[PDB]
């Protein structure tokens, strides 16, 4: 089962935190209900995964958490079908935790929300400031010291070949065939 | 003077410039000023957030052309409106280049500061 | 006559986000530094890190010869002692297992987590396989 520990804490995502957190009732109901022969719950909490979120992950892991790959969370969660972890969910549901000490880091939303304006803001900035030194500049140096600087491009045009066959120098060939081939055969034939 | 003046050499433009002001109500806009080479602190520390500025520009040009300028001169104190309402040169416009088309001084204030006096219309101008 | 075994040689990747000039946010999945294997992954999520704390070393020639790689793939290495013994004191994992304790609460448990992490290690170097799993 996909548990998250997002319950609640983002928000913004209509009952997204009451399904994951609802899927969490499977081990007491393991115990007090009868399907304990025939299912096996391994509820896995899963963590942050890379592919929206995917600018700030080096942000977050700068706190000495750990984010994961598709790849790497796909390794993970294989993990929980080992022989040794099936015995183990057998014996009693097991609950595993893939969220790379992300549970430690307090105010997610509100720590994932500076970092996001903090990038945000600089990205803005920069772009703001870029784009006005450089209608500064234009000012300045006119617009001709930027239609010198700018080049003119080359759109292809289709050139339909007939693709005949590429012939070798004779030398090549020569190699391919056997060298007693020559005046062998009748060309009429 | 009518007619024809090849007088690239005797030319020259000595205008004093409009005293712009330019509020500094955010930090992504005191960024942007201190960008410009052209605004020198005399305290490179000065808190200016929350201020009015103003600039007594005075802008001198040399032509080598009929529109392209010869050398552009952008000089003048650059001061801030303080609470008690007495000024301060906190600043200097010192703005040098060769081949100028434009003062982007007086382009920056012209856009990003305000002029003092803005005249109002009327809707419909009374026919004296 | 050996089962098919789920390996992967993947370089893992971490998160590279990079502003240029022109204030253009682009993101990269760059090879972590550190980490250029699952074995050497799972001994970092094992080690866990400053925040998790509560109160070996193997030569390969992966990105150099594939050849010599390819030779040491049937070739099942056998582990002088697992990553569970190199789990640090009131230290928890990255990755781990809880226990419901008898006050009804899930907390973390060492002995679990130290079995689910020998498992992810046996996996990184030998390959676990799923031969007759229906899924």
């Amino acid at each position: 089962l996909p548990m998250s520990p997002n319950h609640g804490t983002f928000g913004g995502d209509g009952m997204y935190s009451e399904s994951k957190l609802s899927l969490e009732t499977l081990f007491n109901r393991w115990h007090s209900e009868s399907w304990a022969n025939q299912l096996t719950v391994c509820g896995a909490i899963i963590g942050w995964t890379r592919g929206a979120n995917n600018i700030i992950a080096e942000g977050i892991e700068k706190m000495g958490v750990r984010t994961f790959s598709q790849k790497e969370m796909a390794f993970n969660l294989l993990g929980l079908l080992t022989p040794e972890v099936v015995e183990l969910c057998q014996k009693s549901p097991v609950m595993a935790d893939l969220n790379g000490g992300l549970q430690f880091v307090p105010e997610l939303k509100e720590f994932t929300a500076k970092l996001r304006k903090e990038l945000v803001e600089t990205s803005e900035v920069r772009k703001a400031v870029s784009i006005e030194t450089a209608l500064e500049h234009k000012v300045v140096n006119g617009n001709s010291a930027d239609a010198a600087y700018a080049q003119v491009e080359i759109q292809p045009r289709a050139n339909i070949q007939l693709d005949f066959p590429e012939l070798k120098p004779y030398k090549q060939v020569k190699q391919i065939a056997p060298a007693e081939l020559e005046g062998l055969l009748d060309l009429e034939r | 003077y009518r007619g024809n003046y090849t007088d690239f050499e005797n030319t020259f433009q000595k205008t004093v410039e409009p005293v712009y002001q330019m509020h500094i109500k955010t930090s992504k806009d005191i960024a942007v000023l201190r960008s410009k080479e052209w605004f020198q602190l005399d305290d490179e520390d000065f808190d200016l957030l929350n201020k009015t500025l103003t600039f007594e520009t005075e802008t001198e040009v040399t032509f080598k052309n009929a529109n392209i300028f010869s050398s552009v001169k952008c000089f003048g104190p650059i001061k801030v409106e303080l609470p008690t309402k007495e000024t301060v040169e906190i600043g200097i416009v010192d703005y040098e280049a060769g081949a100028s088309h434009g003062n982007p001084v007086v382009d920056f204030l012209k856009r990003n500061g305000s002029t003092l006096e803005q005249k109002v219309n009327l809707e419909n101008p009374i026919p004296i | 006559d050996v089962d098919p075994v789920y390996k992967d040689v993947a370089k893992p990747t971490g998160p590279k986000t990079a502003i240029d000039k022109n204030g253009n946010i682009t993101y990269s999945e760059e090879p972590r530094e550190k980490v250029r294997k699952l074995s050497q992954y799972v001994q970092e999520m094992a080690l866990g890190g400053p925040i998790t704390k509560e109160s070996m070393d193997v030569e390969d020639a992966l990105d150099k010869d594939s050849t010599k790689e390819v030779a040491s793939l049937p070739n099942k290495s056998t582990i002088s002692k697992t990553v569970s013994s190199t789990i640090p004191r009131e230290t928890i994992p990255f990755l781990h297992l809880r226990k419901k304790t008898p006050a009804g609460d899930w907390k973390y448990d060492r002995q679990l987590s130290s079995l689910f992490l020998d498992g992810l290690e046996k996996a990184a170097f030998n390959g676990v396989t799923f031969k007759d799993k229906y899924v």
